[PDB]
DNA sequence: TTCACTAGCATAACAATGAGG
DNA sequence: CCTCATTGTTATGCTAGTGAAG
């Protein structure tokens, strides 16, 4: 029942990739997945990113309506 | 400054209010410092806005910057609904252009 | 060659996701 | 529980640089 932080637009993007990779092929660690996944999206254009960029937006927006009162609160090492 | 207790209150319900407007007009916070710097011709860090917002800051600090605030955020209400504005003429053309095609 | 503050520069934490230590 | 691996947003620990007092 704890607040988490908004994901911003890689993550958006990357959530929506790596369940259609992983259910392409099975047996493969999310390791790999997600070195494939941020080479790919260090190579997208901005015409691209836009759509998800404007989902993180919205989201951090809804976030803050929903939770007025949250803030990110780390735990140093 | 009258007294330092109706200022800071005032204060540091002036920064949720910031706080509250950068996020329903899509800003990060690098991303004020950055339009901040380019509007106003001096640089400021995303660390000293996390401050700002955090009310960590000097009180002459945090007095020195709202008014740059201020006009900050008119000018990004004024933007946002310029947009607004442009996006939704756009959509009427498309569809005159396709009713039209 | 002392203490208090100031402002960045860096970098950790953490959001998702699940397999396998 | 935990670690990994990713980019992006946010909080903050460590500096170099500045005065002030003695």
């Amino acid at each position: 029942d704890r607040v988490k932080r908004p994901m911003n637009a890689f993550m958006v993007w990357s959530r929506g990739q790596r369940r259609k990779m992983a259910q392409e092929n099975p047996k493969m660690h999310n390791s790999e997945i997600s070195k494939r996944l941020g080479a790919e999206w260090k190579l997208l254009s901005e015409t691209e990113k836009r759509p998800f960029i404007d989902e993180a937006k919205r989201l951090r927006a809804l976030h803050m309506k929903e939770h007025p009162d949250y803030k990110y609160r780390p735990r140093r090492k | 400054g009258a007294d330092m207790k109706a200022l800071q209150k005032e204060l540091e319900q002036f920064a949720k209010l910031l706080k509250q407007k950068r996020i329903t007009l899509g800003y990060t916070q690098a991303d004020v410092g950055l339009t901040l710097g380019v509007l106003f011709g001096k640089v400021f860090s995303q660390t000293t806005i996390s401050r700002f917002e955090a009310l960590q800051l000097s009180l002459k600090n945090m007095s020195k910057l709202r008014p740059l605030l201020e006009k900050w955020v008119e000018e990004a209400d004024n933007n946002e609904n310029l947009q607004e504005i442009s996006k939704s003429e756009t959509l009427v053309q498309a569809r005159k252009r396709k009713r039209t095609s």
